[PDB]
């Protein structure tokens, strides 16, 4: 949160639609991490259909500059909620506040010239609690098309290339959800008919998170598919 | 030219304490206290988690059903943990916790040397009745600050960055000192705050052991 | 912008000093008096040099 | 694949060979001159204040 | 206002307070400017431009 | 070993011909197999060509005159 | 965990003599800072020596007063008495006398050898006399310290340089061992008036700051 506001972050958060609002006042009775559930008191019950209201909150997910949106609560469980208050904050949100920063403790000061022209002196304390260290979600496609001479298979087997290289993939040629997968690794392997395999760029480190297969129809399927 | 000497130790709370060397020639109450400040902010040991193997989570980027907390706030509480294992240099702990509550650091079934300092410090809430969580904790010595991107392998290992660094704010004062017939004698007071897991005494004589060692060279 | 302001802060003098009317014997003894914390860096002394 | 030699010779060839620092509108004949590299930890081109 | 509420706590009224220099471990000065900026962090990270 | 060559300039007075005598001698002391007449300090062949024009005993009329004598030379060993 | 990489002094190359130029290399990061700020406080300002205090002139009664076939004045004559740098035995303090007459400089060479006290630089002039009728004498005081006591904190005072140091000012820049990333090289620069020499002075600050820190190490 910032120390220092204008008071126009409650409607700024609230009014995005990032984060989600409850719709009906009553009383948190099972909150997740993914999932609130919202007991609705008996005066703002229909007579017919009324039951509860559930709020699936969105986890981790691409945004379109590749930044993380990840709604998280903000509400304890058997908390009374009342109508038009935030439920679960989304991106650089705060208790329903937009917080897109944070509170760094400075000083106007030359300091050995380090801080020359504009430049800023972060101490270590910063980069230790990781107050800036941010997440960067991207997708990376490997399409499998057919040109001439055929066309083209995601098997796990790619020659002039070792084992070593090939510990990450399954045996369908799909690299297993969650690898510590770094720069130059495989995360797809795509052989064209004479090796085309989709690789993670040069010096980008990562860890999968998902992994979406579409086969066009008339392809039976892969088997990780 | 008198020599320094541990003449008091202020427990003043459970973690800050308060420190006191006496006498100090003038003009050294600073420079010790300098020296001895930049030490045990950079150098001293300590205990942080480095590897979490909870049972059903690949990544640190998922959720399990029943805790309250995406898996990474569970790491970030994790790495904010205090630790005082005493012959081990590397242990691996564990956690089992079942049903509505918050799971503290006194769920951790502790072996004979391993001292959680603060054992009501919250990890992550279950709001369920029947959702376990299994955590492999892993504790390890060190030195200074080593992040996961540089240090030095299975998909349900989650590395977590390591403080090796049990103090958190190193405050000293020079101020005259109480000698019977002489002045220019510095007292310095070396207001420490750790997080539990070292013994102020022992802090410092470790720092000064450092220094000496380094000034061992000439 | 930040050499001249050094520059700017430490050749300049304030009619008052830690030790004003102190007489140095050359710009290495004036650096251990100052680092020494014995007289200001806006003193007003008379130090020979060459 | 930045075997631990490769660094060993990365000294060499770059001890006494300069690099040409260009800012982007170079309005006058001083915005591209040369340095000597000093190779350092990071991603950033470290630049002398004076310049 | 703001000196008021600096005056609620226990800081100096004029918002600037002494420090210290952390390897020297001498003080600067001169009473400097210290207090909690809202710092931001721009997506323009050095990463994706070398 | 070398930071400005202003005195290397000072021996021949052009800062255009120095380029060049100091690139022709370069490349002698690096293709071919000439040595260096000053102790190398492990730098590249450019520095130490420079630094060869700054000891004086080096200029476009030595190098030609050494390149002259050369052939000569090389001409008689013909036999 | 407490393996901590030992500096070694590389090299102590010496400008011409009281002027070595010490560097030491690879501390840890950030104990070069450590090592130079200890070591330039305790040489600059707590170092045993030995210095003129006062002194006291036949005929000079007043600070602002010349003395007839005197070129200089009293302060200049006061400065150069503070940069007369002496070596002392065991005596704490005692007094050298200066008479001296006739047309000429008056170097060091010409004050009273007391025996045991020996100066270590005889060609460092002090007055020069214009006139064959003037005379000067003086009994100045040496005295045994530690560090820098200026006439301001105290029969002419005189400033004592007690330090043996004349300039002290160490630099840390960034090294590199074979696989590490940053480390620090401290360079320490050294200047004495001397009495002692420039290694012999960084060993002895030293073993003044390793024996204060003997009450509480490990061992």
């Amino acid at each position: 949160k910032p120390l220092v506001g204008t008071g126009m972050e409650r409607a700024v958060a609230v009014d995005s639609g990032v984060t989600a609002v409850a719709k009906r006042g009553g009383v948190v009775q099972y909150v997740d991490a993914s999932r609130i559930v919202i007991k609705v008191n008996e005066d703002e019950m229909y007579p017919g259909e009324a039951g509860i209201d559930i709020y699936n909150l969105t986890k981790y997910t691409r945004s379109n500059q590749n930044t993380c949106i990840n709604q998280m609560p903000c509400v304890s469980l058997g908390e009374p909620v009342e109508r038009g208050d935030v439920l679960a904050d989304g991106p650089s949100t705060d208790l329903g506040e937009l917080a897109l920063g944070q509170n760094m403790r400075v000083a106007f000061m030359p300091w050995n010239g380090y801080n020359f022209e504009d430049s800023i002196l972060v101490s270590e304390r910063v980069v230790q609690e990781d107050r800036f260290t941010t997440i960067h979600i991207q997708e990376l496609a490997c399409v499998s098309r057919d040109t001439k001479l055929g066309p083209e298979e995601i098997t796990a087997d790619i020659p002039n290339v070792g084992e070593a290289a090939l510990s990450k993939l399954d045996e369908s040629g799909i690299v297993y959800i969650g690898a510590e997968v770094t720069g130059g690794d495989i995360l797809v392997g795509k052989v064209t008919p004479k090796d085309s395999s989709l690789r993670v760029p040069n010096g980008v480190s990562g860890t999968v998170i998902d992994v979406q297969v579409f086969t066009r129809d008339g392809v039976e399927k892969d088997k990780r598919a | 030219f008198l020599k320094p000497r541990l003449v008091d130790i202020e427990q003043v709370s459970s973690t800050h304490a308060k420190v006191t060397l006496e006498p100090l020639e003038r003009g050294f109450g600073h420079t010790l206290g300098n020296a001895l400040r930049r030490i045990l902010l950079s150098s001293m040991p300590g205990c942080a988690v480095t590897e979490v193997e909870i049972d059903g989570v690949l990544h640190e980027y998922s959720t399990k059903e029943g805790v309250q907390e995406d898996i990474l706030e569970i790491l970030l509480n994790l790495k904010g943990l205090a630790v005082r294992v005493q012959g081990k240099d590397e242990v691996i702990l564990t956690l089992n916790k079942s049903g509505i509550g918050p799971v503290t650091a006194a769920d951790i079934t502790h072996d004979g040397d391993v001292e959680i300092v603060k054992p009501q410090h919250v990890i992550c809430h279950l709001t369920d009745e029947n959702a376990s969580i299994s955590m492999r904790i892993k504790v390890q010595r060190g030195r200074g600050y080593v992040p996961a991107s540089t240090r030095i392998r299975p998909i349900g290992r989650l590395l977590v960055d390591a403080c090796y660094s049990p103090v958190e704010r190193i405050a000293y004062n020079v101020e005259a000192a109480r000698v019977e017939q002489r002045t220019d004698l510095d007292k310095l007071v070396i207001e420490m705050e750790t997080n539990g897991t070292i013994d102020p005494e022992e802090a410092i004589r470790r720092a000064a052991t450092i220094l000496a060692e380094q000034l061992e060279a000439f | 912008q930040d050499v001249v302001l050094g520059l700017y802060y430490m050749t300049r003098d304030c009619v008052n000093a830690k030790g004003e009317g102190m007489v140095l014997t050359g710009p290495k003894e004036a650096e251990r008096l100052y680092r020494s914390g014995l007289a200001s860096l806006h003193a007003r002394v008379k130090v020979r040099i060459t | 694949r930045e075997e631990a030699v490769v660094w060993d010779i990365l000294d060499e060839v770059i001890r006494e060979h300069p690099v040409l620092l260009n800012r982007a509108p170079t309005l006058h004949r001083l915005g591209i001159q040369a340095f000597e590299p000093v190779l350092i930890e990071g991603k950033a081109i470290q630049l002398h204040p004076l310049v | 206002e703001i000196k008021e509420l600096l005056k609620l706590g226990d800081l100096p009224t004029s918002g600037q307070i002494r420090l210290y220099d952390g390897r020297t471990g001498e003080q600067f000065e001169r009473p400097v400017t210290v207090g909690y900026m809202y710092m931001l962090k721009l997506n323009h990270l050095v990463d994706d431009k070398m | 070993a070398r930071v400005t060559v202003q005195d290397a300039v000072e021996k021949i007075g052009n800062r255009f011909d120095l380029v060049l005598v100091a690139a022709r001698r370069a490349r002698q002391m690096q293709v071919g197999g000439k040595d260096p007449l000053v102790p190398e300090e492990n730098d590249k062949t450019t520095v130490i060509a420079l630094r060869e024009i700054e000891e004086g005993l080096i200029n476009n009329q030595i190098l030609d005159v050494r390149e002259r004598q050369e052939q000569q030379e090389q001409e008689a060993a013909e036999l």
